[PDB]
RNA sequence: GACUCGUUCAUACUACAGUGGAUACACCAGAUCCCAUCAGAACUCUGAAGUUAAGCACUGUAAGGCUUGGCUAGUACUGAGGUGGGAGACCGCUCGGGAACACCAGGUGAUGAGUCAG
RNA sequence: AGAACAGAAAUCUCUUGUAGACUAAAAGGGGAAAAGCUUGUUUGAUUUCUAUUUUCAGAACAAGUAGAAAACGUGAAAGCGU
RNA sequence: AAGAUCUCUCAGGAUCGCUGGAGUUGAUUAAUAUAAUUUUACCAGGUAGAGAUAAUGAUUAGAGGACAGGGCCUUGACCUAUUCUCAAACUCCCAAUAGGUAAAAAGGGCGAAAUAACUCAAUUUGUAUUUCACUCAUAUUAAAUAAAAUAACUCCAAGUGGGC
RNA sequence: CGCGGGGUGGAGCAGCCGGUAGCUCGUCGGGCUCAUAACCCGAAGGUCGUCGGUUCAAAUCCGGCCCCCGCAACCA
């Protein structure tokens, strides 16, 4: 059939917490093990983090890989050793929520869900 | 005590429900000519060129216009006396009136009619002519199906 | 002790109960309100009596309270605890203001006009006369005139004794505990 | 409490329906009508410009209380008239397309024999100004190219210079409007890997254009453009309703 | 049949379903150049390989809402009059004007201008 | 609803979200492709003048509104900025 | 007249209001101007009322559900539909009363010609103005009714500013 | 009953001038001494009257209640 599973973004984040030489490091080594430039966080910058996307995304979840209650609704996921990452799926046709000229809802019935996330675990 | 410019508007310069935000450009596209009566009357939204307390619902000549500034000249009374006041508003404030326009419905009216009259050598009578006068009339439901009424009793 | 109530006889001067601009009120005498089989439903008794308004009459808290109590006390003595519910249907939310520039703040009534409910008692058909004279004993613990009526109404809800029997009758009354939905033909089950 | 509720859906206003849809901004658009009140009598024109993602809509729009009288027209599948069968998004068809629209609106006027605009790149013509567009605007958009190809045409739409290159670069915008950068690109993907630029370039393959050819085209057709422009019903419902309901409790 | 600009601004909303894809829309493919970011996600640019799975359109639902109409109710309320009544509080009468919630029944849009394939 | 340290609160993500936030400060109005928040460019918080509106004598002062004559600032332009 | 504004002002003063005189204008053509009036059009409202199942603030009960307390069970909170009584400084809806514009001749119709340094692409493309036209009821008056000019308007001044 | 000042360790003062609450005595553990103190060394201890509010941050600033002291009641 037409349906799809498909990666949308993976995203390393650390908020480290101590403000200064180990958020610089961390957020150097980040860029060193995937190449984009991070993007960071406040205070009350405390964190550091970055998108990854596509078959880039599958190789840190890759190295990642080697409770069930895990996974959100949505059929989102992620996971710590230390230094921990978290990672969203969607499927094609996504892109009508952002679409400027015509921004509009997906299907409650074309939402990923649990299951399919499940099954694409067992998958890979 | 104080006596400042919005002084006693909470309930009247609210919004109507349901009427919330920037109303349509076609409200603004609407056109205007000196010598126009107009209403003065306001959306809450645009806070520029926002007429007094007294001025809201109120009717009057266009005698100047501007960029997006209309000048209404309106009657006030002022103790003892009522004088005309150079009201300043703009396009979102301002509504066509409405008397005018049954005149001018009433005065096509006519004049097709005066045109027919004419035409047919006949007077006829213009007048918006009083209401009381009724004819003769008659009643024709069967005498056992009119209804009979009595007063209502109690608890 | 306090003002003497007499004053407050007649109704008069806007409505001042408690709010963001008034601060320090004296609480209420009664927050005790109903007594009886509290959670009983509606088609485990009969009937209702009700004592009514008839003065244009403020009820002090106090007042509200001492008839009530006694009312109780001669229910659950006579008729027996739980073989009646006794309803304070009024609600006191007024606060009076005194002085020895504004009045400080004074105790609470209900400023009720004519042909209202204070106090309701439910209960069975063979104690509907007692509970209406445990009303008229209460009444003596309220200020000027009132008067007493027992409803036809099958009671705690609109409906009258047939009314509820017919609708009963053909499963059309539902209750959700005292309250009774009548069934409007509408969504899923 | 829930998200959802009878009060929140009482309360809720809705939104203007073509702002629902996605079309119209309404805080733009007012200022685009409105003419100076006192200056009464003259409509702002509106050149409407919208981006579909097959081909570019180019229109004259009047604006009236009844809503937008349009008095020209043109969409880029008008271009297959003049020749062009292929690129119909293209910055270079959408500067083709203002020019056909321009030349539509003044070939209606009349007023073509008075302006003809200027033949190729590097009284008075009547005013009209670019719409909204709805897009983050950005150098050498389509809208913009519609608009120069609208103005060479022969409007007088009053404009910035520094949504074209060079912020201005008439070399640059050149050969934006001709296609040579797509021309380049082609050469350089055949270069690069000659499957891929079949299973790119699909369409100009079949039509037989070769990227040398796309500038050519391009005049000739400018040339030729100046040259010649159910519903159920309540007793059913009522009907089917207990039908429904006793069956499902009868099978069930 | 399809689309663009609109208009009224819920009959147009919201919610869950079902039905539809000649032309079209869209989803979708790519990043050299213009461009844009943390990210071609968006935006920009360039494509046209696939597809109704979605968007979108249409319809359905004891839908919710909105919306008209009845009924609530000539009830509640109220202007004027009265050496009218009532201990007062208040309540009639004469001349007049006159609601709202709930409930019940219906409805769930229409339309200006232009275009493409009929 | 999910994710190392990380817990009721820390950051990040997806879903839902008519404003229940915020709008220097009072309280009340208005405000969702903003009037809120982020960013870019800037100094019109400019010079000169009316008709006026508010208070009201319909004087003053003070606060406004709608324009005009300049010079510019901004935006792709319409425009907007006293 | 005992209202008003400013006042070292509160037993006062000034200036407004109301009053008188004097004049002029209008008037004599049963009218038009005009009006503590209605009519028919046309608006503007959020006080009385009404509401809590529309928001805010309250506020009494049970019922149905998947984090906490007590000793596998129970009590709560919490979600969901209800339920009792509510507000000068709360508002879904919402009066009566009071208020404004309207009912044609120094004007209005539809036409022509003129004028601009305003106006649009565009010397009729509009705008506005001006000159010429053609013509709108009033020979009971483009809804009534009116000891409707006893109306206007100018001048000069008084008394008054503690009222009940 | 009308005005104005004040509530922080067991006790009494600092901070109380917004983020990080100090000092002494008292309390507590160890020394010294026939024995006990005095004396020496070292620690523990603040919930900032209470209910609500501002502000990036409140024990402090902002209110209302609760206590505590200071004024006040004169011409009649």
């Amino acid at each position: 059939v037409m349906r799809e599973i498909k990666v949308n973004k993976l995203v390393l984040n650390i908020c480290v917490g101590e403000s200064g030489d180990r958020l610089t490091r961390a957020a150097r080594v980040l860029e060193q093990l995937t190449e984009q430039k991070p993007i960071f966080g406040k205070c009350r910058k405390i964190s550091c983090f970055v998108t990854v996307r596509g078959k880039k995304a599958l190789e840190i979840l890759e190295k990642g890989l080697k409770r069930r209650k895990n996974f959100s609704d949505t059929g989102n996921f992620g996971f710590g050793i230390g230094m921990d990452f978290y990672v969203h799926l969607s499927r094609s046709g996504y892109r009508v929520t952002r679409r400027t000229r015509r921004r509009s809802k997906i299907s409650k019935t074309h939402k990923v869900t649990k299951e399919d996330a499940m099954k694409w675990f067992q998958t890979k | 005590k104080s006596r400042g410019k919005r002084s006693g508007t909470r309930y009247k310069f609210s919004k109507k429900f349901r009427k919330h935000g920037e109303c349509t450009a076609n409200k603004y596209l609407e056109k205007l000519n000196y010598g126009d009566y107009v209403d003065i009357v306001c959306d809450s939204t645009q806070q520029k060129g926002m007429p007094f307390n007294y001025y809201h619902g109120k009717t009057g000549k266009i005698f100047h216009i501007t960029k997006r500034g209309v000048g209404v000249l309106v009657n006030k009374r002022v103790k003892h006396r009522i004088e005309q006041k150079k009201v300043c508003v703009r396009i979102e404030h301002v509504r066509k009136s409405r008397c005018n326009e049954d005149f001018l419905l009433r005065k096509i009216k006519n004049a097709e009619l005066i045109k027919e009259a004419k035409l047919k050598n006949e007077h006829i009578n213009i007048k918006r002519k009083t209401e009381g006068p009724k004819p003769a009339a008659m009643i024709k439901v069967p005498p056992s199906k009119i209804i009979t009424i009595e007063p209502l009793p109690f608890y | 002790g306090r003002r003497p109530a007499r004053c407050y006889r007649y109704c008069k001067n806007k409505p001042y109960p408690k709010s963001r601009y008034c601060r320090g009120v004296p609480d209420p005498k009664i927050r005790i309100y109903d007594m009886g089989r509290k959670k009983a439903d509606v088609n485990e008794f009969s009937g209702v009596v009700h004592l009514v308004s008839y003065e244009y009459e403020q009820i002090s808290s106090e007042a509200l309270e001492a008839a009530r109590i006694s009312a109780n006390k001669y229910m659950i003595t006579n008729c027996g605890k739980d073989n009646f519910h006794l309803r304070v249907r009024i609600h006191p939310f007024h606060v009076l203001r005194i002085n020895k520039a504004f009045g400080k703040p004074n105790g609470v009534v209900a400023r009720v006009d004519i042909g209202q409910v204070l106090l309701s008692i439910r209960t069975k058909e063979n104690f509907v006369s007692k509970a209406c004279e445990a009303l008229r004993r209460a009444k003596y613990k309220f200020p000027g005139r009132q008067k007493v009526f027992v409803s036809n109404k099958w009671g705690f809800t609109p409906f009258s004794k047939d009314e509820y029997q017919q609708y009963k009758k053909k499963g059309r009354i539902i209750s959700d505990g005292v309250s009774c939905k009548f069934i409007r033909e509408k969504g899923p089950l | 409490k829930v998200v959802k509720n009878k009060a929140y859906f009482k309360r809720y206003q809705v939104k203007y329906r073509r702002r629902r849809e996605g079309k119209t901004d309404y805080r733009a658009r007012k200022a685009l009508i409105l003419q100076d009140k006192n200056k009464y009598n003259a409509q702002k024109l509106r050149f409407v410009v919208r981006k579909t993602n097959s081909q570019v809509i180019c229109q004259i729009a009047c604006a009236h209380i009844e809503g937008d009288k349009i008095l020209a027209e043109a969409k880029s599948k008008e271009l297959i008239r003049y020749g062009i069968p292929v690129g119909l998004k293209n910055y270079a068809a959408a500067y083709a397309t203002g020019l056909l629209c321009a030349r539509r609106f003044l070939k209606s006027l009349n007023l073509d024999t008075q302006f003809l605009g200027v033949e190729k790149v590097t009284r008075k013509p009547i005013k009209a100004f670019l719409d909204v567009g709805i897009t983050r605007t950005t150098t050498g958009n389509r809208v913009f190219a519609a608009l120069k190809g609208a103005c060479d045409g022969g409007l007088n739409i009053p404009h910035g210079n520094n949504r074209f290159p060079g912020s201005f670069n008439p070399e640059q915008l050149r050969k934006n409007i001709l296609g040579i950068h797509v021309a380049e690109y082609m050469k350089t993907l055949q270069e690069e890997d000659n499957d891929k630029y079949k299973t790119h370039f699909n369409d100009y393959l079949k039509n037989n254009i070769g990227a040398d050819d796309i500038e050519q085209m391009y005049l000739n057709a400018h040339e030729k453009i100046r040259q010649n422009p159910k519903k159920l019903n309540a007793k059913l419902r009522k009907k089917r309703v207990k039908e429904k309901l006793a069956l499902y409790v009868e099978l069930q």
